[PDB]
């Protein structure tokens, strides 16, 4: 019953709203019960959208998300986007920075007698193993750990005329060429 | 393939009790290589693949290739006219060296945040590499070639290729220095071990840590992987070898021995039946590994899982290399 | 003498199951101080923390965005103008 | 003087060792003759000597099984109810003062109310 | 006070050497605190550099580098040679003075040591540790018991005396039965159509399979028993020649220790001094061929193990030529084998 | 100093060379000199120096020392493990794909003009 | 010890996509892997040098044939020398019909110099053919 | 050696001082030495809120609206130019309130700061120019990494150098 998959997390973990719904109507950006609105402010929401075009939850949701929802609201998220040109949804996941943030907001209380570097370290040895009971530990034979079948090669040869030759990959950038984009 | 099928059935009949079943333990042979006259100016050794050369990285930017069994070390050129080849091209001490499994190249890390590549048909550098902010301890190839990895004091590890000159991936999960790096036999995982008394695993594509193993009051220095994909070895200043299972994240066994000294190097068999530790208490220590594991091979007549210990003439030992065959091959220093 | 030298030596009566001590059977049938002190655990005065402006700025920005959106009200510290120079401070934790 | 002193110490040491070994061999010969199917001695609930090849009574490194190798309740597992596999919660004692089966974890509280009478 | 490094005099010495007077006590306590922490800091870094040089006796290069990595200024002027004194001095004690100075001219030349060259030997053949070459004797009983802990461990018919192969407990319960299956499938010798097909795959199994360095000498004694028990069966000697071609095509087997015990089988077979060998239309139609196969096997053996021994090819050449020229061969076939082996 | 050996005993390093204690004590002297020097400057700064405006009287509380040390560790003294910085930075690197190519059983080098060609250097 | 179980279970209680069912499976980080086997080259084929992000076996079989023979005894040379060429031309015909005519050409003129002392016109017989 | 060492340490009269240093020092409300709490406490914004036992002068109440405003600025490295006064002033008030001061920056600080800044950067680029050409060229990133390998005393480590070793991309990408 292993469930630490990517597409299966969306296919099976569906049909229930612990989510955060987004809202778009081609000019504003919104999620949840938001009194306000976000315009095309690339200082913020493009940092968000960069992550959400991938499947990573940003590092920063966690503490507000935790203090907001007491349960049934975490582990991961899915976001509810719907256009006005349909409705769409797609999944986001941790990155080990979200997980390290899951240790930070635990530090605003009991800073003393907490053995931080010990306890909050050993916590991860259990958590990381428990999140992931699906690893792929399976070998396969090379030509190097057996015998009688070592192959031949002809790149590092010795011409009679020239000294030796090698394998060296191929760009298109030449010398005395245009350096890069404009200065703006 | 009718007679072919009958002969395949005959091979299957050989499988019935004519083919060996267990391949139980087998106590090893050894051949030692003590390096005299160095004034302790010597960090690492490393042996070849087909067991013809042994390279030692000194502490003044020097790499002194040695030839076992003769002096054929001559270039293919017309110039460059005994069997010891010295490599320059470095600024600081050398801490790790590794060979190419096609065995016409060589890689060598240092404390001057360089990684460098050498040929072996001209004994000559080709490339320099720089993406690291601090000393690089150990550099190891992939089991297949093409990709190599490094460990540093910058509390991070970088996985390189050989064609591209700047790193491809950077791995960051250590609250102290990453002492050692190794690749699991599929070549899609890396095991870092550190002075923070913890060990970690990484997906080269992902970047981020699949598993973390904690124990071992003390540092870490060397790691090993058993060929079949269950088993990693943790060796550290604590002097207790720990065998770890990747899926469990909890050590299957805790081999106890080796007095009270740092354990510098270790290795498994060709078929995972046996391992070997190798230490600074002037002793090597063969351990059985299947005494209490999921394959309890016992074969009956301080703690157990300890077949034999071979002492040396006041020599701290630095490495091993199981050959294809039964025997080990060792490297130590200090003579008497 | 030597109370744990051997097990309790007794027999059991087959009539009433009582454990009987042998003598009762017939009647029932009828310098280093400084090493221990040297545990100083020294400390520094101040430590640096490598934290640029950009990382914490993006973090804090997105933080207060979500904080004003879902529910100052964010999770903040509290430092007094006096008796500062200490190293850890309390927190408001206002929801 | 050293050789004579080592000789005196060795006579003291060997006599003491022989006395301890005689006590051990006789006790264990008595236990084996008395109980031919000996798997465990009487022992106590408190752990004795650390487990060995002549460890009597079931010793669990994991701390979960008793001297007969059986589960007590060292696992707080379950389905949120009926958990423990039924340890003392699902046991009962017949009270002779009122003729009722009483849950064993409630015998003390039952006694105070029952013996009142 | 708080910790080590008593700030009543140490920090006082520092400040009063600077030229101040007013350092409150608690300040100097805290200062002792800081400098002690910096000490532990640099010390751990130089340890990190220590255990890469895989040494223990921390030298000054360790701390010098450990400074260079902390973005901290270096420290010059501390040479290993010309050792230290810490001479005393008293005032109405301080225990400090250095009286190693007053030089005017130096004209000494340093002497170069040998280069770093390596000394191989042999150690631990098959579990047993020789003491004859450069090794220890049992003198680690005198070592300090926390350190170096734990300790478990006549003729050309020799295969090993310090290994103790007599006790039959080492092999296994499994391995005796495996060996029985092997020998029984070998010594079958019933038909000419299926028996070779029934045994050849076990032959080609021991050709290539792992962990066989436990049961080698049992195998050796068994096959030597086979040759000394019987001389007539072309079948058994053919199978044994092919078996030795098998054991030598293996890749997971080390066979230095036993060449000087397998040579006699090949030679006593290749000569093949037959007391009988009656005329049977196959006394020589293949006996020559069997001798030829053994000779080629011999060529292989000498070509392989001609580096770990020098006396072998010598001994082999001497044996065969002594058996060659003797007119009392009593048969041409032995001399033919000698000729085709030479 | 014997107490320096006593401090060595805390880390299981009883293999010194006897130059280390001289050297580390010299170091700490240098360090604390600089420290309580610039702290004295700051104690002057609170005492409002220029080319004659007031006197210079020393107290040297702990706050000044704290100031004089935080400036040093502003550019020295390997700080707490900056994990979060590295995590985000490495996620920025750990973002663009692998090459996903096959050099077909050899080594693939950088192109010449990025390779070195370690010839005898010459003018 | 048990405090770690307490705290991680409270954590997983707060993680809304970790219910009580699968949190206990999360506590099954104490069952290890089964004893598995090493991939001998009996059944499992080789893999190619690639990336970690997801023909010519004929050539390697012929390489086996030319390696295992020459590494054999001297008695067996005069008979396997004639076992070489026919299977070579057979496997060349097999691959050039399989659909890799370029590969066929390359390992042909690579291994055309196999039996040049016996066969003289056959190299011209098979050199004037490229396409299926 | 250890026993003899302790005995010789007792030979000094400081055996008494050595005997007293058994407790745990920093007799305060605390000095934590962990990592994560240093980080967090060095990450959240602080707030200089004040007491008032009898009178805490200043005549200007403390605010943390200023800290939010400071962290919200379009700081450098997004824009392509060094910041003009106003941005820098808005960022400073934030830092001063966030450290535990009060009172407004007084419009001369910003200018001296800009001055020191442009001096800094002229020094750096002069260094790189001294690298590339000895006596029509155009400069790259690698030359600046070279000169920040040679001269690292210029820049304070942290933040940017690590970021500098994560921008050196290869040609095709």
């Amino acid at each position: 019953k292993f469930a630490e998959t990517s597409e299966e997390i969306l296919h099976k973990y569906e049909k229930f709203p612990p989510s955060l719904t987004f809202h778009i109507h081609e000019n504003h950006y919104r999620f949840g019960d938001q009194d306000g609105v976000i315009p095309k402010n690339s200082s913020v929401i493009k940092a968000f959208l960069e992550y959400v075009a991938r499947e990573e939850i940003p590092p920063a949701l966690i503490e507000v998300t935790k203090d907001a929802g007491v349960q049934l609201y975490e582990g991961c998220i899915i976001l509810r986007i719907y256009d006005h040109r349909k409705t769409y949804t797609t999944i986001l996941r941790p990155t080990q920075l979200s997980l390290y943030a899951d240790l930070l907001y635990q530090t605003d209380y009991l800073q003393v007698r907490f053995t931080d570097s010990l306890s909050l370290n050993i916590e991860t040895e259990i958590l990381t193993a428990s999140k992931r009971n699906l690893d792929l530990s399976v070998p396969l034979n090379p030509h190097r750990a057996t015998a009688n079948l070592k192959p031949e090669v002809k790149y590092p040869y010795y011409d009679p005329e020239t000294d030796t030759v090698v394998h060296e990959h191929r760009p298109d950038a030449r010398g005395n060429m245009v350096n890069a984009d404009t200065v703006d | 393939a009718q007679d072919l099928r009958n002969d395949i059935a005959m091979i299957q009949d050989s499988r019935a009790k004519i083919k060996l079943s267990a391949a139980q333990a087998s106590l090893p042979s050894v051949c030692m290589y003590t390096f005299h006259n160095t004034n302790n100016d010597l960090t690492c050794l490393k042996f070849n693949d087909d067991s013809t050369m042994v390279a030692s990285g000194f502490q003044d930017s020097f790499i002194k290739l040695w030839s076992i069994d003769g002096s054929p070390l001559r270039s293919l050129l017309k110039n460059d006219p005994k069997g010891s080849r010295r490599l320059v091209g470095h600024s600081g001490a050398v801490y790790g060296v590794d060979f190419s499994p096609d065995n016409r190249y060589l890689i060598s890390c240092s404390e001057d945040k360089t990684v460098r590549l050498w040929s072996l048909d001209t004994y000559t550098c080709l490339v320099s590499y720089k993406g690291h902010s601090s000393s690089v301890w150990d550099v190891k190839f992939s089991p297949m070639g093409h990709y190599f990895a490094t460990a540093s004091h910058d509390q991070t590890a970088r996985l390189w290729s050989c064609d591209h000159i700047y790193p491809l991936r950077i791995f960051a999960g250590h609250l102290n220095d990453v002492d050692c790096v190794e690749f699991h036999p599929n070549s899609t995982y890396l095991f870092t071990g550190s002075s923070d008394k913890t060990a970690r695993m990484w997906d080269i594509a992902r970047g981020e840590c699949v598993r973390v193993f904690m124990g071992h009051s003390g540092a870490i220095n060397c790691l090993a992987v058993s060929p079949d994909g269950r088993w990693l070895a943790s060796a550290g200043e604590d002097s207790v070898v720990c065998l770890w299972d990747i899926s469990t994240g909890r050590r299957i066994k805790a081999m106890r021995g080796h007095g009270r000294s740092s354990i510098y190097s270790l290795a498994f068999s060709r078929e995972g039946t046996v391992l070997v530790s190798t230490g600074a208490d002037n002793s090597v220590r063969v351990w059985d590994v299947k005494k209490n594991t999921n394959s309890p091979s016992a074969q009956p007549e301080a703690t157990n899982d300890h077949m034999s210990v071979y002492f040396t003439k006041k020599t701290p030992v630095y490495t091993v290399h199981f050959t294809r065959r039964n025997l080990c091959l060792a490297g130590g220093v200090f003579g008497g | 003498k030597d109370s744990l030298s051997n097990p309790l030596r007794y027999r059991i009566c087959n009539n009433c199951d009582r454990p009987i001590l042998q003598s009762c059977l017939s009647k029932h049938i009828k310098h280093q101080v400084l090493d221990g002190v040297a545990k100083s655990y020294p400390l520094p005065l101040e430590r640096k923390v490598i934290m640029p402006a950009r990382s914490r700025s993006s973090f804090l920005r997105m933080r207060e965005m979500f904080a004003g959106a879902i529910l100052l009200y964010s999770r903040t510290a509290v430092i007094d103008v006096d008796r500062a120079g200490d190293y850890y401070f309390s927190v408001r934790a206002s929801p | 003087s050293e050789v004579m002193q080592e000789t005196i110490w060795d006579c003291l040491m060997s006599n003491i060792l022989r006395q301890i070994v005689i006590n051990n061999i006789l006790q264990e010969q008595a236990l084996r003759s008395s109980i031919k199917a000996i798997s465990n001695d009487d022992q106590i609930s408190l752990k004795e000597i650390n487990a060995q090849r002549l460890k009597f009574v079931k010793d669990d490194k994991d701390i979960f099984n008793h001297i007969n190798g059986k589960r007590s309740e060292n696992k707080y597992n379950g389905t949120g109810a009926d958990a423990s596999n039924g340890t003392t919660d699902t046991e009962y004692f017949t009270c002779l003062n009122c003729d009722r089966k009483i849950a064993g974890n409630r015998f003390a509280s039952h006694v105070d109310r029952c013996l009142g009478g | 006070s708080h910790t080590l490094w008593s700030p009543s005099d140490t920090v006082k010495d520092a400040a009063e050497s600077l030229g101040i007077f007013n350092l409150n006590e608690e300040a100097a306590k805290n200062l002792a605190m800081d400098i002690e922490y910096r000490i532990h800091e640099i010390l751990d870094q130089a340890s990190k550099f220590m255990r890469h040089g895989k040494r223990r006796t921390l030298h000054t290069s360790d701390i010098d580098r450990a400074l260079k990595v902390l973005n901290l200024e270096p420290l010059y002027g501390y040479d290993v040679s010309r050792p230290l004194v810490f001479k005393e001095a008293l005032v109405g004690y301080v225990d400090d003075d250095e009286v190693d100075f007053e030089k005017l001219i130096n004209e000494p030349l340093p002497k170069v040591p040998r280069f770093s060259t390596f000394t191989a030997h042999w150690l631990a053949i098959e579990g047993v540790q020789p003491a004859i070459p450069q090794n220890p004797s049992p003198n680690d009983i005198k070592n300090i018991l926390p350190i170096n802990r734990g300790s478990m461990e006549i003729s050309n018919q020799k295969q090993g005396l310090e290994v103790k192969p007599l006790v039959k407990h080492v092999l296994s319960r499994e391995l005796q039965l495996y060996f029985d299956k092997i020998v029984e499938v070998l010594l079958n010798q019933e038909e000419t159509k299926e028996a070779e097909l029934l045994r050849n795959s076990a032959l080609q199994s021991v050709r290539a399979d792992p962990g066989l360095h436990q049961l080698v000498p049992y195998f050796i004694q068994f096959i030597s028993e086979t040759i000394t028990k019987n001389l007539k069966n072309i079948s058994l000697l053919s199978t044994m020649l092919e078996l030795i071609y098998s054991l030598l095509m293996n890749e997971s087997l080390f066979l230095e220790p036993y060449v000087h015990a397998i040579i006699p089988c090949i030679l006593t077979l290749l000569l093949a001094k037959k007391i009988g060998n009656v005329d049977d239309e196959l006394q020589k139609q293949q006996q020559l061929a069997l001798r030829e196969l053994s000779a080629s096997l011999l060529e292989r053996v000498i070509e392989d193990f001609g580096s770990s021994y020098s006396t072998l090819k010598p001994r082999i050449t001497r044996t065969l030529l002594r058996a060659f020229v003797s007119v009392n061969n009593t048969t041409p076939g032995t001399q033919y084998g000698a000729l085709l082996g030479l | 100093v014997r107490l320096l050996h006593l401090i060595f005993a805390t880390q299981n390093i009883y293999s010194y060379q006897d130059h280390v204690p001289l050297q580390l004590m010299d170091f700490a002297y240098r360090y604390t000199t600089g420290t309580l020097q610039d702290a004295t400057i700051y104690s002057d700064h609170a005492h409002a120096s220029n080319a004659g405006n007031a006197g210079t009287n020393a107290q040297l509380t702990t706050e000044d020392i704290r100031l004089a040390i935080a400036a040093r560790t502003n550019y020295q003294f390997k700080p707490v493990p900056p994990k979060e910085l590295l995590l985000e930075l490495a996620a920025e690197r750990n973002k663009k794909p692998l090459p996903a190519v096959i050099p077909t059983w050899g080594i693939r080098l950088p192109p010449e003009k990025y390779c070195l060609t370690g010839k005898d250097w010459v003018l | 010890a048990a405090d770690l179980n307490r705290i991680v279970l409270e954590y997983l209680n707060k993680k809304g996509y970790h219910k009580t069912e699968s949190m206990l499976r999360m506590e099954s980080s104490h069952i290890p892997a089964p004893p598995t086997n090493i991939p001998t080259p009996q059944t499992t084929n080789i893999s190619r040098p690639t990336a970690p992000g997801r023909p010519a076996t004929i050539k390697r079989g012929y390489s086996i044939l030319k390696s295992w023979c020459e590494s054999s005894l001297d008695f067996y040379r005069p008979e396997l020398e004639k076992f070489l060429y026919p299977v070579f031309v057979h496997c060349y015909l097999d691959l050039i019909a399989r659909g890799y005519p370029s590969h066929a050409r390359e390992f042909y003129d690579k291994f055309s110099k196999d039996h040049s002392v016996l066969h003289e016109y056959e190299i011209s017989k098979l050199g004037g053919i490229s396409l299926k | 050696y250890e026993r003899l060492k302790r005995d010789i340490l007792a030979l000094p009269v400081r055996e008494r001082r050595r005997i007293k240093a058994i407790t745990r020092e920093s007799g305060k409300k605390g000095m934590v030495n962990s990592v994560i709490t240093q980080t967090r406490q060095a990450l959240i914004p602080k707030v200089p809120v004040v007491t008032r036992p009898t009178n805490v002068p200043g005549n200007s109440v403390q605010w943390a609206q200023d800290v939010i405003h400071g962290f919200q600025a379009l700081l450098a490295s997004e824009i392509y130019e060094l910041p003009e006064m106003d941005n820098l002033r808005t960022r400073m008030t934030g830092i001063s309130r966030e450290h535990g001061l009060i009172g407004p920056v007084d419009d001369s600080v910003i200018e001296i700061m800009l001055i020191g800044l442009e001096q800094h950067l002229k020094g750096i680029v002069e260094a790189a120019i001294d690298i590339v050409k000895y006596r029509r060229h155009t400069l790259t990133i690698e030359d600046m990494y070279d000169t920040l390998e040679q001269y690292p005393y210029l820049v304070e480590p942290g933040g940017t150098l690590l970021r500098l070793q994560s921008v050196m991309l290869h040609d095709e990408d």
